[PDB]
């Protein structure tokens, strides 16, 4: 009974991944998203450990959403004739991360630090669990605004986690990688540096760095915005055109520029509240 | 220049 043991709220968005409303759960008031997928609309299917087919997106994020982390849970999921609904969770309040850069401009670099230390951290977890995101951007990341937490979300490009080549991607494409415009071909590890590399010129410079397949394979990197040399020499490297020059998320996070990172709740205090 | 969301897909 899904009807019955949420309360539907009012449409938060719509798009390539389905509609998703806010709700809450009728048994203890916790805030949740409600998001519908028409089973048409599905490409990628999988079967969940007992077997049933469903959604990849379940799948992956059934993988991902046991204990915490910085990744949008899985609280459950129902299937309707011509639908999957998914119950996740909420935050509130809540912000996505492009629409808070869209109003603040550049950020600055110990508010970037302290949000792209968290994004890295989710996304090792999710190569922990065996899950490649395929979509790292700042409109998948949700914002805590109370307790400075980031959220991964949209594993609707996902897939499991493997070491040979992926020749399929659905992601977007301003934030793939050159070897996957010149050549169909990427490894998951080194693409999602990469992605990585677009997100944080994203965070200091208050846009993506690249709009056009020619900007991508071309590798230069130009800076609209103060930076500093610590911080352009990161992204520089994750932005490596060679996918074996591109850093491991080790040699990401022992980077110089990426030492002494706030804690969430002084990242709140400091730059939110 | 503007900044614009990019869909997926
Ligand atoms: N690409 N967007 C999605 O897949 C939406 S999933 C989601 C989860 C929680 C909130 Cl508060 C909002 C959205």
């Amino acid at each position: 009974p899904l009807e019955s043991q949420y309360q539907v709220g009012p449409l938060l968005g719509s798009g390539g991944f389905g509609s998703v409303y806010s709700g809450i759960r009728v048994s203890d008031n916790l805030p949740v998203a409600i998001k519908h997928v028409e089973k048409d609309r599905i490409s990628d299917w999988g079967e969940l450990p007992n077997g049933t087919r469903v959604p990849m997106e379940v799948v992956l994020l059934k993988k991902v959403s046991s204990g915490f982390s910085g990744v949008i849970r899985l609280l459950d999921w129902f299937e309707r004739p011509d639908s999957f609904v998914l119950i996740l969770e909420r935050p509130e309040p809540v912000q996505d991360l492009f629409d808070f850069i869209t109003e603040r401009g550049a950020l600055q670099e110990e508010l970037a630090r302290s949000f792209f230390w968290q994004v890295l951290e989710a996304v090792r977890h999710c190569h922990n669990c065996g899950v490649l995101h395929r979509d790292i951007k700042d409109e998948n990341i949700l914002i805590d605004l109370n307790r400075g937490e980031l959220k991964l979300i949209d594993f609707g490009s996902g897939a499991l986690l493997k070491d040979t080549v992926y020749t399929d991607f659905d992601g977007t494409r301003v934030y793939s990688p050159p070897e996957w415009i010149r050549y169909h071909r990427y490894h998951g590890r080194s693409a999602a540096v990469w992605s990585l590399g677009i997100l944080l010129y994203d965070m200091v410079c208050g846009d993506i760095p690249f709009e056009h397949d020619e900007e991508i394979i071309g590798g230069q990197v130009f800076f609209r915005q103060r930076v500093s040399s610590e911080c352009q020499h990161l992204i520089r490297w994750c932005l490596a055109l060679r996918p074996s020059d591109r850093p491991t998320f080790e040699e990401i996070q022992n980077h110089p520029w990426m030492q002494d990172v706030l804690l969430p709740q002084e990242t709140a205090e400091i730059h939110l509240h | 220049r503007k900044r614009r969301r990019h869909p997926s897909g």
